[PDB]
């Protein structure tokens, strides 16, 4: 659907990451 | 108007009718519940119908009787909810078994395709997760978001479990059906006989072959969980062989109890009882004769166990 | 020169590589960049020959580049197999850690590399091992299929490990998880009652399988009935045999104090009673509530008791 999903009725009873500091990869390729 | 005016009328007590559901008041639930709106659905949110919200607030009892008074237990909301993603969501166990005794779908899927096992996964509702496990519920269907049961579950631990219910529940049923080849896919990555990658050894090679003091405890443990007893590496040497070449007679007898086959050839065409000859292993050498050994068998190299042996082998051996 | 050198070595360049490589700069570092050294950059970039020659000639498996990788973290988050042999071989260490703690399994997992995945175990790398995030080898495989084979291989290779200390307590730990016991957690009936209790025609060869692979053959369910216990009440006779044939307690006893052969003789199984006797059941047991299995039964099975 891609609309947000209500909540359930009821009650209980190159860097490694762009966004955050991981560190880098590490140089070669999987096909040079 | 007649018609509009009924309609109204309807309307307020199918609005009462969710209420007591809601609330649990039996009372007020027996007094409204009539073949007309057993099933009916809310006018806002979801529309769901009395059972959802029994099922979601724990009212055991309001559920029960909805059921014995014909409600669907397959009713959708509009989301595609059915009230066992209700009572699972909030980790409502005697609910949840009262749906599934009355044929709950395990697996439904809403319209995003979460499971009620999503559900009690992704809250942390341990005991309705072992609950949906052993009714065939399967953690690995994924939703709409790409994520599995298992993904959802906040905790390793329930992760962990998750995955090893699945697959004992699977294993179960399997044989339940007796279903060879599920069984066999099953059981496909049980660890008793994982082999040493280059030299092909299994665990019961490595217990026979250890010098520490519970050896014949450790064999004996791994061929009762199913350790291969017969099992060859790389150079075709069985267990026997093993604890034959360095006198492990405590293990050996073990191995002659789970069926060792005596006469058995290594890469060298010699039994367990050549190696004890050649390396001087009296006492071996009686045992595996007594265990029925054939003396006469020719190595490879042209050679009986009493034509590798000192003195001593020798005497043994002629006696057979 | 320098640059020459490492360019050589990134590219594959075994003539060039060898005009310029010299005692003093087999081990030189990138002046910019992440400061990679010949043999990381041979490693990542798949120049297996490259990367027999560098070892031969006094490379530095240990070399780090700026972030505290080893080369062994190139061959490895690259998938090249053969490097990754070559460089565990010359003394590279299986669990170096960059300056994220990120290990070359981390890296392999992470791509899913699995064959260079299996390699690392087999060599003793370590897949609970957490990076600076507390991620795990495991954690990082973006597979299920990976992550189980990941658990798999190293539970395997523990358990040998563990049985060559005859570690009685380590060996159990590893194998906690067997499935092939499995109870049902209410019922606690196993596989083997499931199988014995089947009506599908298979039945005798499950039943056999799951023996084979470690099932109990005595395992107790909830009712302290055995697998025979179950077969026998529902003259499942072919099952029966495949349960004496692997050592099955013929004279276990339920929560009643009854054997098989008392189930047998209630409902009725003329042959099914025979054959249990013919397996060694004892018929003068009596049970907790004072019954042979002969004063529980019809005529006939009064009958096939005394033959």
């Amino acid at each position: 659907e891609d609309a947000p999903r209500p909540p359930v009725p009821g009650e209980e009873g190159t860097p490694r990451r762009s966004d955050l500091d991981l560190g880098y990869e590490p140089e070669g390729s999987a096909s040079p | 108007d007649p018609s509009a005016k009924a309609v109204l009328t309807g309307e307020y007590k199918k609005d009462e009718l969710l209420e007591a559901a809601r609330s649990g008041n039996e009372e007020k639930l027996m007094a409204l519940l009539t073949p007309l709106n057993v099933n009916c659905h809310a006018s806002d949110g979801r529309k769901s119908t009395p059972l959802h919200l029994a099922a979601g607030y724990n009212r055991v009892r309001i559920v029960q009787l909805l059921l014995q008074h014909g409600a669907d237990v397959h009713a959708k909301d509009k989301g595609g909810l059915v009230p066992l993603h209700n009572a699972c969501s909030y980790g409502h166990y005697e609910v949840t078994e009262l749906l599934l005794k009355h044929g709950a779908c395990v697996n439904a899927m809403d319209l995003w395709q979460f499971t009620p096992l999503h559900e009690a996964a992704s809250k942390n509702r341990v005991e309705v997760c072992s609950l949906l496990l052993s009714h065939g519920a399967d953690p690995t269907l994924v939703n709409c978001h790409g994520k599995s049961a298992v993904d959802m579950a906040p905790t390793p631990e329930l992760r962990e479990r998750l995955t090893y219910e699945f697959k004992g529940h699977s294993l179960l049923q399997a044989a339940r059906e007796a279903d060879l080849a599920k069984v066999k896919k099953t059981l496909a990555l049980e660890i008793i006989n994982f082999k040493q990658p280059q030299s092909h050894e299994t665990a019961l090679h490595c217990a026979v072959a250890s010098l520490h003091p519970k050896r014949k405890q450790v064999a004996e443990l791994l061929l009762r969980k199913g350790a291969n007893v017969n099992e060859k590496n790389k150079d075709f040497m069985t267990p026997l062989h093993v604890a034959a070449e360095r006198a492990h007679n405590d293990v050996m007898e073990v191995l002659h109890k789970h069926g060792a086959k005596m006469n058995a050839l290594d890469s060298l065409g010699q039994t367990a009882l050549h190696r004890a000859a050649l390396a001087g292993h009296l006492q071996t050498c009686r045992l595996l004769l007594s265990y029925g050994s054939d003396p006469s068998i020719i190595s490879l190299q042209g050679f009986t166990a009493a034509q590798m042996g000192n003195e001593a082998v020798q005497q043994i051996l002629s006696e057979s």
